[PDB]
């Protein structure tokens, strides 16, 4: 997580809300390096980057394989940047502390012939049912070891040529929680005590279980993109809730069920809490409890990785109470 | 003949320096009249006359204060994580010149013929007169309030944690090319209409600067437009 410190303090250096991304994750650092490719997951708290463990290279028609470094002569270094730490960030081993880094480009006139250019005929099944790039890659150059006193001491060892921010641009062929949970607790209203009760039935499943998070989350998506109802489905009620008495599927509804679960996926600790208490009708103190900490340590939250943690479980906890 | 001189430097090495390997170093590069001189990492506290002939100087690393004259025929300088008080006269040979993490508080003339700028992490309170042929400025981590009229090709520029207080004026479209400039941190209220005339090429980052309020409104206003094809620009 100090990673995460690090990597967040250059973003905000370099280009504060900006395409710049930060790295999250030490160990899939390499992965994010230019010429990589990084997918998108739905997270309502913003779109989150994973990586794929492919490259433009995988899936650009190699001519021959013969040679397909020269792909690498149109990569750019824009040079070198300093990064000034903050007070609680501490280079073990000077009283103002900086860190160096190194910026490496894709070219953009490999980026204006990218379009206009041919696939492999054969392509990795990952590729094949794939259906972005980084362009921009600031990069250790050379091992600092950090340490932070920072709480809500800390210590890692970021090896040299490491990734810390990138910017990636799309792969082409030839918002106020308030408002949010407010709009999805809007939706929920307009449905029927045993309507409301059968999500409820079904999202208290989802409670601990990845496994039944990740099948409801697919499965409320694919009757949203068929838009009819199955002959049978192991939580058939759950989407007939989805439609209305007409039939009409009402989106906002699925839209609205799914975002509970985006948020559910931020709350992996915690997930036993809520279920206790809708396991024993506690849910009102709990929803307070977090409505305390929030506007305690934080003046209009509602206008630290903690924070964002505390808004997923006051909108799923208020969704619960909602729907109980 | 130096090279005694050279010698001297060498006998000279206070406890910490590395003088030795400096003096092999430059030996080396004017025995075998070799065109890089990289002193850097050697825990050097000054350096000996330089051999005329190098047109590329690399000395980051060391406690160097102030840099001997440099080589009518010198190309790039890299005096970085120095204590550097003053750079010596500019070449008009010098095309890239950096000496950033040092305490410069002003800065030589820049030749017409330097490409590349790079004085972050410095005190610099004012720039100098900025050649065209720059395409690259690097001035963040300094002190400056006024950025000087920007040159024609200028594709980068990272201007951010600086004391800037008014916005710069550009070369009114002079190019037609991508262009990245950074203004974050810089205790800027308000923006010129120039703004609105520049094309969607410009990608302009001024989030964190004290803008006002009705700045803020107009630059929503802007970016919530399809008609709107204007510079890419980032605000908070």
């Amino acid at each position: 997580s100090v990673f995460e410190e690090i990597t967040r303090i250059v973003v905000k250096e370099m280009d504060a809300g900006g395409d710049m991304i930060a790295v999250r994750s030490l160990v899939d650092a390499d992965r994010f390096r230019c010429f990589h490719l990084v997918g998108e997951k739905r997270t309502f708290f913003g779109c989150r980057h994973y990586t794929t463990g492919l490259t433009l290279m995988d899936i650009l028609d190699t001519d021959g394989d013969k040679a397909e470094f020269q792909i690498l002569d149109n990569v750019d270094s824009t040079g070198e940047l300093i990064v000034r730490l903050p007070k609680e960030i501490t280079i073990s081993g000077f009283h103002h502390q900086k860190i160096k880094i190194s910026e490496n480009r894709i070219s953009q006139q490999y980026l204006a012939t990218l379009e206009n250019r041919k696939l492999k005929r054969e392509l990795p099944f990952s590729f094949r049912s794939i259906n972005y790039l980084v362009t921009e890659t600031l990069e250790t150059v050379k091992e600092e070891t950090l340490k932070s006193d920072r709480q809500y001491q800390r210590e890692v060892t970021i090896p040299p040529n490491r990734v810390l921010s990138y910017r990636v641009k799309q792969l082409v062929f030839p918002r106020n929680m308030k408002e949010k949970l407010e709009d999805m607790e809007s939706v929920l209203k307009d449905l029927t005590e045993e309507k409301r009760k059968d999500v409820l039935n079904s999202l208290a499943k989802c409670l601990g279980k990845e496994d039944i998070r990740q099948d409801l989350e697919q499965r409320v998506s694919e009757v949203l993109i068929s838009g009819e109802l199955h002959m049978e489905d192991p939580d058939k009620p759950l989407l007939s809730s989805l439609f209305n008495a007409a039939g009409v599927l009402v989106e906002a509804r699925a839209k609205a069920i799914l975002d509970f679960l985006d948020a559910l996926l931020e709350l992996s600790e915690e997930q036993q809490f809520v279920a206790e208490a809708l396991e024993k009708g506690t849910l009102p103190l709990l929803k307070d409890q977090v409505k305390s900490v929030m506007e305690q340590n934080w003046d209009e939250l509602a206008s630290d990785p903690e924070a964002r943690i505390l808004c997923a479980l006051y909108v799923v906890v208020s969704i619960l109470l909602e729907l109980a | 003949h130096y090279l005694r001189i050279l010698t001297e430097w060498e006998k000279n090495s206070s406890p910490g320096e590395e003088r030795g390997i400096a003096f092999n170093r430059l030996s080396q590069c004017f025995q075998n009249q070799e065109a890089v001189l990289n002193l850097s990492d050697l825990n050097l506290t000054s350096l000996p006359e330089l051999p005329k002939h190098i047109s590329a100087l690399i000395v980051e690393n060391n406690k160097l204060t102030s840099l001997p004259k440099l080589p009518a025929f010198l190309k790039e300088l890299n005096a970085d994580n120095n204590r550097l008080s003053v750079i010596p006269e500019l070449p008009e040979s010098l095309t890239t010149l950096s000496v950033r993490s040092n305490q410069l508080e002003n800065l030589p003339v820049l030749p017409n013929h330097l490409t590349s700028l790079f004085v972050e992490n410095n005190r610099l309170y004012n720039l100098p007169a900025l050649p065209e042929k720059l395409k690259f400025l690097h001035v963040y981590y300094n002190r400056l309030t006024t950025l000087p009229d920007l040159p024609d090709k200028l594709e980068i520029l990272c201007a951010q944690r600086n004391n800037l207080v008014t916005f710069p004026q550009f070369s009114d479209r002079n190019n037609i090319r991508q262009k990245e400039y950074y203004f974050h941190f810089n205790q800027i209220t308000t923006l010129p209409e120039s703004f609105s005339q520049l094309d969607s090429s410009y990608r302009i980052n001024i989030s964190g600067n004290p803008l006002s309020t009705r700045v803020l409104q107009s630059l929503q206003r802007l970016t919530s437009s399809p008609d709107y094809h204007g510079p890419q620009i980032y605000f908070s």
